[PDB]
């Protein structure tokens, strides 16, 4: 399913000592595949890069999101909408925040 | 033998305009044979 | 007849930097002038007879 | 690809050139013939 | 006669034999026909389709050959 | 920082074009090239016998 | 093996090209000469030949290749 | 040659080496303060991070440029260029046509088409009108 | 280098050979138009030293250098069998032209085969004996090859004097037989037909019997071992094919 | 060091080299006659006042093209630079000969150059058919010399063939199978296969030929009982093959390009890549009367030769798919490269459906020796091989090189060649239905239109060769170094670096077999 | 009779280094493919080099068409870009 | 003939040629359908943000993109081997002419009954009358009945010709030593022009071929005239 | 609060309805030109030919002296 997928990638991003090679495997693999990833996919993504100690990981992976959308322009403001506990809880700024999209 | 690159040919290209002349001589040698042969049935 | 195939092991094995064409050594030179010299004053030659057939 | 800067940068005016002189090495020789047909 | 009639011994665009086999035929019907004194006028129609179908230059060579004693083909 | 095309673009393209059109038409109109398009609605049929 | 071939070479094989061969130069001789017809299918020459004088096959043999114009 | 190296491609967000390798006092310093809070770090110093680990942001890579412009501009004059050697060729290298392109040629020519009734079902004198004795 | 392959020193011979390409062929055009053997002398001269020395350097570089590696071989185990298949094909146009001509006579050739005033070879003559020639040969040869395997000098030496001796025998036969033929190359395309393809194939007998007796004098210098001996199985192969050839021609064009 | 280095060559990239310059060179040569012709037809009356003149400008322009510019590029310059990298071996299996192969190629040129130089040139055709190019109507050496020329490129490419065969086949690693070769390795495979089988019987024809004109035989003379008609089905034979071997590695290039430039690390596809190239390879031997369906041939092989032709554009089909399919999903960089091979599938295409127009004999009828043909093979041949040469050459520049190309100079070139190649060809559509013989220096004054604007459009792709040039030049004159270069985990040629040294893979590869 | 030489009498060179190592059971050029370990961490495939670095073809799953390049440089193992399995040089 | 700015076949003079200016016109439509697909799923794939660069799966594919060109294909072929029979279906003829071709001109031979026989010569360019075409008229036309089935027969005396006519649809090589047939059928009177179609030499550009196309009547008056 | 949008397969979506929409067009544009082309031709032959008077037609080449014959 769908539904299996998903928790394959989050029990992925989710081992406590994740590595950054994996880290980095784990998400160029993710977006070869036509899909933007669920928020719970990104939630567990973004907490392996604070396991790693890796801000820069963590607005990258947010801006790939973005990108994963193409025209579809409802997509990021929603995962975002979905990432804000995550993101207040670990003072993960957004592209945006950073000026990073102009 | 040479490697690297300007080094990996038989012509030189340590200065461009003795390689602009090379070039010119070389490709203008060919694009002009026709234009001699004809000339030269021609005058026949 | 012998076998001599040691003997030629040997000869062209020698660390001596040459090109296999010629390293059975001083006659190989002479052959390898020969044969470029036939070549090339063949070819001059065969550019004589073009130039006089064109005409 | 990506590249290092130019270890030997051509300006405008050199590409001008090489330009100007590319074209004619062609144009000339070619042009000398056909304009001189009649003469053959 | 109007011209030579289709022909299924030569269904094809090339029609060579067609007119190799006639120019035959008109000689083999009159020697045929000349041996034993039977009417000879019969193989006119050899001749007619022939004459339709064969360049006149093939004809003209191939008589010159038959007069020379050089003509190929078996009559 | 602008680049090439930020600097030079609408110049390249509107003088580009502009000398395309001008000599493309110089070349088709005053030069005497016999295009031989259709007579029809053109040529005046005349007698030729 | 090689004992295998070689027995064939020597049982078979020689065996056959010998009796082919005193065939052969046996039922030699020479034989009638044909006669000659200028046909034109036959003896074409569109081009002098870049040997000889010209209009002479280069295994030519006067007793049974006549010339265009017949035998020598 | 044969090192990892750095891509800023959009399908590989997450390139094999770090944009910066070799890192300055503050810099480091600003490494060992990326180990407690993010909440901690100011918006200048999640920015340096950022172009720390990365050359071009997303829509920095992903810019649209004016690339167009000079390529269709510049093939335009390459193209116009072009029809001043065909104006030296029609002046210096071509003779006069035939005859039969003369205006009287081609007007005793066309009414010639028309009598043999060139093309009458579609092409030529189905353009002519026979009654009325003119083009349709 | 740590594979197995062959980087070959630079060599002089692909450009002799390039040009004596160009000796032989405007030699050729010289003699055809401009009455001179010269150029064609020289040309045949420069080809004759450049198969010399490449393939006299081949020998250096695999019985005196040990070059040869199992891969090595295999590859001109690869090239010998593609080169072979060309030769077939070429072939195959020369027996394409004669069912061409043979099966649809012309009005010209009295529209039948053969042609009117052609009195063909008999193929159960000399032609039966060039075939028991070459097929003597073709057992020979297998002979000599088994030999070589089993580590037998003097009966590879025999067997392969033998297959030679065969194949200078054939030449000779095909001489004579072209002397004594009462048509010849110039009798239309009976001739044309007949001389062009068993010419070819009696260039190519020649040229597979050079090659064996290069084999006899490398087997007499000990060149060869019980299992490396490429230039043999290869000299071998090139026979086989020639003696196929001649097969497909006695049934075919005789 | 300079004579030990390009004359006694035995390295594949340098040989690769040689080949590149020499095509280049021919393309030169190649392109004046082409400009020749149409300044003959550019407007109506006569130009060079001498029709054999045009004629043998015609020949020497298809020779010129097929023989010394396409296949030395393709097979000789890419095939060599490229095959051992792509299968990490250290050289061709035969090295030595490899050179010889190159050195063919020279006094082959001469050989023609020296035909249009004696007497009157060969103002035969590219076919060479008999009786014209026989001893009466063409009388002394020019015909020969042509017959030379093609025995000596033969003997070239039928080597060629032998290397890159073993080459593909033996020289791999030892884990990787055939099915883990890319695909312009089989391209180049297949190729050498047609040009095996094919190239002999033409060397068979055109000695035929020549023993016709200079030994007094008669296989295409009729007086002898010969006929014309075999030369054309020998020459045929080997002319259909040979047309796909013209195109085959620049399908293999194409499929490179467009899994690159659309960022994927595989095309589309590759079993039916492969299985589409084989197929196409063995429909190429049992097609070529379709060369031939006004000679006078029966209703029933006319029938066959018409279906057995079409059935090539099904595996033609699969591979134009495939490239669609590549780009589907990519992250599409439009690089000059891109933009060649996008020209390439759609001019391709166009060229392919009308060769199934032709393929039909009742309208070939009306069709064949017209310049409807003329635009067939310019679209397929022409502007396809071209374009995909192209399109290799600047995708790889850099590592034969180790410099960069001005990736905005070399856009402009594309558009301007675009431009040029469509104005010049797609008007001789117009000519063929409407009934222009090709092989003509004039034609009836109806025809005045399309010939026009079909010359000019020659002089825009002039001008689109001349600043090829000049951005070769810009390049080599500047000498901005290669850095980075992305997806070198599917494309093995790039991972030794820009250049690569001269001797790669001394240390083979390591590849497990699990 | 004999008279025939042996390889192992007369052969030379490479052709003899190639003969003498497979007796041996061992391949220093080459000519077999390396049988894969599980290629874990603790279980690397072990990549023989003459240098400090040698290029690895992975085949990720048998009968992918596609192989995947990398250079191996010596050090701590390094995974394939995509499948992760391990590979450490041993010079 | 043709006239300026043509696109297409010249009109049809003969049913035959008819056929052929509907079969193109089926097969140019299969043409566009085909390039139209082509251009519009390539500017499909190179529109769209949207992305997966992953391994596809290629199987899917496999029926519909062998199967449907399989079919476009037999909807040419049928009408084409349709067209290629009925062409070749019996031919009565009631008359049979002949052609020879030669460097550089055409003669023609109908001899059924008599020996009447001529060459046709391009007329040069400077001998042309008023309102004549540039290198299409010959001095002796090929005069024919109109709404006959006439068979031609083609050679040649020296070198490879092609003896066509584009708007009869005729075309028909002219090879020496060999008589290949065509038939010909007009459907209208008037004049019909054709040219030299296999390259034989210096001057293959100028021996042209007009047929005159006319009533019974005039056909008999003209034969028994060019005796 | 935003509600859950479509996030997967977005690409192969927008390929299942643009291949119908790919096939409707070609389909358009070559029946177009069935219409305006081949339709347009069958008509003009059939209308040329419905009373089509081939002696009239030479009557009047005849007369306007085109003929060689006649
Ligand atoms: C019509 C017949 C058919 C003709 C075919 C023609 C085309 C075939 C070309 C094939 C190329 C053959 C090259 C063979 C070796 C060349 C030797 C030579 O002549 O040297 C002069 C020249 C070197 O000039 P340089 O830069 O001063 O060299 C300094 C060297 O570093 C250091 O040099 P050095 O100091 O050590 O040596 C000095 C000297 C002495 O040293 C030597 O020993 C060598 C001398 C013998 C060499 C003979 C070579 C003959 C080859 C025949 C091919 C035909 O050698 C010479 O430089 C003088 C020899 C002059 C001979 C003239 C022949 C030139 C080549 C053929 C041109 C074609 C014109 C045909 C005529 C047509 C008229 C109708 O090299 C060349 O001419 C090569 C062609 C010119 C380069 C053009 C560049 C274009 C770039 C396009 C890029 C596309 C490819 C992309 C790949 C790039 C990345 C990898
Ligand atoms: C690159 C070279 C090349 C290629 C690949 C081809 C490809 C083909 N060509 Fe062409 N052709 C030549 C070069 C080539 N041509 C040359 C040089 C000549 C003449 C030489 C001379 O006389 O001098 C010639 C002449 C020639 C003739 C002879 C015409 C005549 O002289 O009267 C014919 C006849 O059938 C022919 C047909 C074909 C066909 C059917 C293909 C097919 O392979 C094309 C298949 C491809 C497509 C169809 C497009 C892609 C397919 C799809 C998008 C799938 C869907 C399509 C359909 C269902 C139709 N070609
Ligand atoms: C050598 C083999 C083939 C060359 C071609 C023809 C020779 C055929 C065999 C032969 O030797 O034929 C003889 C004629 O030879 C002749 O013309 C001999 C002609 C001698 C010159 C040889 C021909 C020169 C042309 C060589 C072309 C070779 C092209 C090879 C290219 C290979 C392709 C890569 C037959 O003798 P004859 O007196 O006519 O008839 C017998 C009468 N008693
Ligand atoms: C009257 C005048 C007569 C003149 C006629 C002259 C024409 C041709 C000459 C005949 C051919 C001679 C070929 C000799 C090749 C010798 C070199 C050789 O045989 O080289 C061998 C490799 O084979 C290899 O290259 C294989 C190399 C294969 C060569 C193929 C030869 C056939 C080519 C003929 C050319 C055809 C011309 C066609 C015309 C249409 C060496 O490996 P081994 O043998 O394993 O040895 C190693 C062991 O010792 C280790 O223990
Ligand atoms: C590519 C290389 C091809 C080589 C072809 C070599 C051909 C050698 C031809 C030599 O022929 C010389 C002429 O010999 C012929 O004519 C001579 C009289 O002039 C006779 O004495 C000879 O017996 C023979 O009939
Ligand atoms: C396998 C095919 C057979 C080819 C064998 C070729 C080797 C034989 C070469 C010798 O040929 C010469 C022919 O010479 C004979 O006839 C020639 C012409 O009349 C004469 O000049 C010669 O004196 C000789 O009498
Ligand atoms: Cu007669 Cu062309
Ligand atoms: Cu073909
Ligand atoms: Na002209
Ligand atoms: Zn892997």
């Amino acid at each position: 399913t769908d539904e299996e997928f998903d928790a394959r990638w989050v029990t992925y991003f989710n081992k406590p000592d994740i590595d950054a090679w994996e880290l980095r495997k784990g998400m160029n693999t993710l977006v070869g595949y036509d899909l933007v990833p669920e928020p719970k996919i990104i939630d567990a993504a973004l907490r392996a890069c604070r396991r790693l100690n890796d801000f820069a990981s963590a607005v990258r992976i947010l801006e790939v999101v973005k990108d994963k959308a193409g025209p579809h322009k409802e997509i990021y403001p929603y995962v975002i909408q979905e990432l804000r506990p995550t993101l207040n809880e670990l003072g993960i700024s957004t592209p945006e925040e950073l000026g990073l999209d102009k | 033998y040479e490697e690297g690159p300007g080094k990996n040919i038989p012509f030189s290209v340590e200065n461009k305009w003795r390689l602009l002349a090379m070039m010119t001589l070389f490709f203008g040698s060919g694009f002009a044979a026709p234009f001699f042969i004809v000339r030269h049935q021609l005058l026949k | 007849f012998e076998n001599r195939v040691a003997e030629k092991q040997k000869l062209f094995q020698e660390d001596n930097g040459l090109p296999v064409h010629l390293k059975g050594g001083a006659t190989d030179n002479i052959l390898y002038r020969v044969t470029m010299t036939l070549c090339l004053g063949g070819t001059l030659y065969s550019l004589y007879c073009l130039g006089w057939a064109s005409f | 690809i990506t590249a290092k800067p130019a270890k030997t940068p051509t300006s405008p005016k050199e590409q001008a050139i090489g330009l100007s002189v590319t074209f004619l090495s062609f144009l000339l020789p070619a042009g000398w013939v056909l304009y001189h047909l009649d003469n053959y | 006669y109007q011209t030579a009639p289709f022909d299924s011994r030569f269904p094809n665009q090339n029609q060579t034999r067609n007119c190799w086999q006639n120019y035959l035929d008109f000689h083999r019907c009159e020697k045929a026909m000349t041996a034993k004194g039977g009417d000879v006028s019969v193989c006119e129609w050899y001749r007619r389709v022939y004459k339709s179908l064969c360049p006149i230059s093939w004809v003209s060579t191939w008589d010159d050959r038959r007069a020379e004693g050089t003509f190929p083909g078996k009559i | 920082a602008p680049d090439f095309h930020d600097k030079y673009g609408n110049a390249v393209l509107a003088s580009g074009a502009t000398f395309c059109v001008a000599v493309w038409v110089y070349m088709a109109t005053q030069i005497g090239i016999e295009w031989n398009p259709s007579p029809v609605g053109r040529v005046t049929p005349k007698e030729w016998r | 093996g090689a004992r295998t071939w070689r027995f064939l070479t020597f049982g078979l094989a020689l065996p056959s090209v010998a009796l082919c061969t005193l065939n052969s130069w046996l039922h030699s001789g020479h034989r009638e000469r044909p006669a000659f017809i200028p046909y034109h299918h036959l003896r074409i020459r569109t081009k002098p030949f870049s040997w000889g004088d010209g209009n002479h096959t280069f295994f030519h043999n006067p007793r049974v290749n006549p010339l265009p114009t017949g035998y020598e | 040659y044969a090192l990892p190296s750095y891509v800023d491609r959009r399908d590989y967000p997450l390139p094999d080496v770090a944009h910066v390798k070799n890192l300055s006092a503050s810099q480091k310093a600003l490494k060992e303060k990326e180990k407690a809070s993010w909440s901690s770090l100011s918006i200048d110093e999640k920015v340096e991070l950022y172009r720390l680990k990365f050359k071009e942001s997303f829509a920095e890579m992903n810019r649209s440029t004016n690339e167009w412009k000079t390529v269709v501009g510049a093939a335009m004059f390459f193209i116009g260029f072009t029809a001043l050697l065909l104006i030296w060729e029609k002046h210096y290298v071509y003779g006069p046509i035939p005859h039969t392109f003369e205006e009287e040629w081609v007007a005793k020519q066309t009414k010639r088409m028309l009598d043999m009734k060139v093309a009458p079902i579609q092409g030529f004198s189905a353009k002519w009108d026979y009654d009325k004795n003119e083009w349709k | 280098q740590t594979h197995a392959y062959h980087m070959v020193n630079p060599s002089p011979w692909p450009l002799t050979g390039a040009l004596s390409a160009l000796l032989m062929t405007s030699g050729l055009t010289m003699w055809f138009h401009f009455n001179s053997m010269t150029l064609l002398m020289i040309g045949l001269t420069t080809n004759m030293l450049t198969m010399y020395q490449w393939w006299r350097d081949v020998i250096r570089e695999s019985t005196f250098q040990g070059h040869h590696t199992p891969a090595v071989q295999k590859g001109l185990r690869y090239g010998m069998i593609l080169f072979i298949i060309s030769e077939v094909l070429f072939f195959t146009g020369f027996f394409w032209a004669f069912y061409h001509s043979s099966l649809a006579p012309t009005p010209e050739l009295g529209g039948c085969w053969p042609p009117t005033g052609i009195h063909p070879l008999n193929p159960l003559e000399v032609p039966l004996l060039n075939t028991s020639v070459l097929l003597a040969s073709g057992v020979s040869i297998t002979w000599a090859h088994h030999s070589l395997m089993e580590g037998d000098r003097k009966h590879m030496l025999q067997a392969l004097f033998i297959t030679i001796t065969l194949g200078v025998y054939f030449t000779l036969l095909q001489a004579s037989e072209y002397y004594e033929a009462p048509f010849t190359i110039s009798d239309g395309v009976y001739g044309s037909t007949f001389f062009v393809a068993t010419g070819f194939h009696g260039l190519h007998v020649i040229i597979g019997s050079t090659f064996l007796i290069v084999c006899f004098f490398r087997q007499l210098k000990f060149h060869f071992t019980s299992n490396h001996h490429f230039g043999f199985e290869a000299a071998a192969w090139y026979w086989h094919f020639v003696d196929v050839v001649w097969l497909f021609l006695y049934v075919s064009i005789y | 060091m300079f004579i030990n280095r390009w004359l006694f060559s035995t390295n594949h990239k340098d040989i690769g080299t040689l080949y590149l310059l020499f095509g280049a060179w021919a393309g030169m040569v190649g392109t004046a006659l082409s400009l020749l012709i149409r300044a003959e037809l550019g407007q109506p009356g006569t130009l060079l006042g001498d029709d054999q003149i045009y004629n043998v400008v015609v020949t020497a322009h298809a020779f010129v093209m097929i023989f010394f510019m396409v296949m030395p590029i393709m097979i000789g310059g890419f095939g060599n630079w490229l095959v051992p990298l792509m299968i990490g071996a250290p050289d061709m299996a035969f090295p030595r000969m490899n050179n010889m192969s190159f050195w063919l190629l020279p006094p082959s040129f001469l050989l023609l150059l020296a035909s249009s130089m004696v007497e009157a040139g060969a103002g035969t055709g590219w076919t060479v058919y008999p009786p014209l190019a026989g001893n009466l109507a063409h009388a002394g050496a020019s015909v020969d010399l042509t017959i030379f020329s093609l025995h000596l490129a033969g003997v070239s490419s039928i080597l060629g063939a032998i290397n890159f065969i073993t080459t593909i086949i033996n020289m791999k690693p030892p884990a990787m199978s055939q099915y883990q070769t890319p695909l312009f390795v089989w391209s180049v495979m297949i190729t050498a296969v047609l040009l095996l089988l094919s190239l002999p019987v033409l060397a068979a024809g055109i000695t035929m030929l020549l023993t016709d004109r200079n030994l007094n035989t008669t296989f295409f003379d009729p007086a002898g009982g010969g006929d014309p008609i075999l030369y054309q089905h020998l020459f045929w034979f080997f002319g259909h093959p040979e047309v796909y071997i013209l195109i085959l590695p620049g399908f293999g290039m194409i499929s490179h390009i467009v899994t690159y430039y659309s960022g994927k690390k595989e095309p589309f596809g590759y079993m039916g890549m492969v299985w589409a190239m084989m197929s196409i390879g063995f429909l190429g031997f049992i097609v070529w009367a379709h060369h031939m369906f006004t000679v006078g041939m029966d209703v029933d092989t006319r029938a066959y030769f018409t279906s057995a032709t079409m059935i090539i554009a099904i595996p033609t089909g699969v591979k134009v798919f495939s490239w669609l399919a590549t780009l589907h999903g990519g992250n599409i960089k439009w690089s000059p490269a891109m933009m060649w091979a996008l020209g390439f599938i759609f001019l391709f295409t166009v060229g392919g459906l009308t060769g199934i127009v032709l393929a039909n004999s009742s309208l070939d009828i009306v069709l064949h020796d017209t310049y409807y043909v003329v635009a067939h093979f310019h679209y397929v041949l022409s502007m396809g091989a071209v374009f995909a040469i192209m399109g290799g050459f600047v995708h790889w520049f850099p590592l034969f090189s180790g410099y960069t190309l001005n990736d905005t100079w070399a856009k402009i070139h594309f558009a301007i060649m675009f431009v040029g190649v469509n104005m010049t060809f797609f008007p001789q559509h117009f000519l063929g239905l409407s009934g222009m013989p090709r092989r003509y220096s004039d034609y009836p004054d109806a025809y005045t239109m399309w010939n026009t604007i079909s010359s000019m459009g020659s002089f825009i792709s002039l001008t689109a060769v001349m600043l090829m040039v000049f951005i070769i030049w810009e390049a080599f004159a500047s000498k901005r170094e290669v850095l980075t270069v992305d997806l070198t985990t599917t494309n093995l040629e790039w991972l030794n670096g820009c250049p690569p040294p001269y001797h790669t893979f001394e240390e083979p590869t390591y590849v497990n077999l699990k | 009779g004999g008279g025939v030489p042996t390889d192992e009498e007369q052969a030379t060179g490479l052709e003899r280094e190639v003969m003498l190592a497979a007796r041996k059971g061992q391949d220093p050029y080459n000519i077999l493919a390396p049988k894969a370990t599980s290629g874990t961490k603790e279980d690397p495939n072990l990549v023989p080099s003459i240098t400090n670095k040698r290029i690895v073809g992975c085949i990720c799953e048998e009968d992918n068409s596609t192989v995947i390049w990398f250079w191996l440089h010596k050090g701590e193992a390094q995974r394939c870009p995509s499948c992760g399995t391990h590979y450490k040089l041993v010079p | 003939m043709a006239y300026p700015m043509q696109l297409g076949f010249q009109d049809a003079t003969s049913p035959i040629m008819e056929e052929l200016l509907h079969f193109h016109d089926h097969t140019l439509m299969i043409v566009f359908l085909i390039s139209s697909l082509v251009l519009y799923i390539i500017s499909l794939m190179l529109t769209t943000k949207l992305t997966h660069t992953s391994t596809m799966d290629a199987q899917e594919v496999e029926t519909i993109w062998t199967i449907l060109p399989a079919i476009i294909l037999i909807l040419i072929a049928l009408p084409s081997l349709r067209i290629l029979y009925m062409m070749d279906e019996i031919n009565n003829p009631s008359l049979t002419v002949k052609t020879m071709g030669h460097q550089w001109y055409w003669s023609y031979e109908y001899t059924d009954y008599e020996d009447l026989s001529f060459d046709s010569y391009m007329i040069p360019t400077s001998e042309l009358k008023p309102g004549e075409l540039r290198l299409l008229e010959v001095d002796n036309r090929v005069v024919l009945p109109m709404e006959m089935t006439i068979r031609m027969l083609v050679s040649s005396e020296d070198v490879l010709h092609s003896w066509a006519v584009p708007s009869l649809g005729l075309k028909t090589d002219a090879i020496p030593g060999r008589l290949n047939q065509t038939t010909l059928m007009s459907s209208r009177p008037g004049l019909y022009y054709g040219q030299c179609s296999e390259i034989c030499g210096s001057n293959h550009s100028f021996m042209p071929i007009v047929l005159e196309l006319v009533p019974l009547k005039y056909f008999e008056k003209w034969s028994a005239s060019m005796l | 609060a935003l509600a859950k949008p479509q996030m997967r397969g977005l690409l192969a979506r927008r390929l299942r309805f643009h291949i119908v929409g790919a096939f409707m067009v070609s389909l358009g544009f070559a029946t177009f030109y069935k219409f305006a082309v081949a339709e347009k031709r069958k008509k003009a032959y059939a209308d040329f030919y419905r009373n089509y008077d081939s002696m009239k037609d030479f009557e009047e080449m005849r007369k306007a002296g085109i003929f060689q014959s006649a």
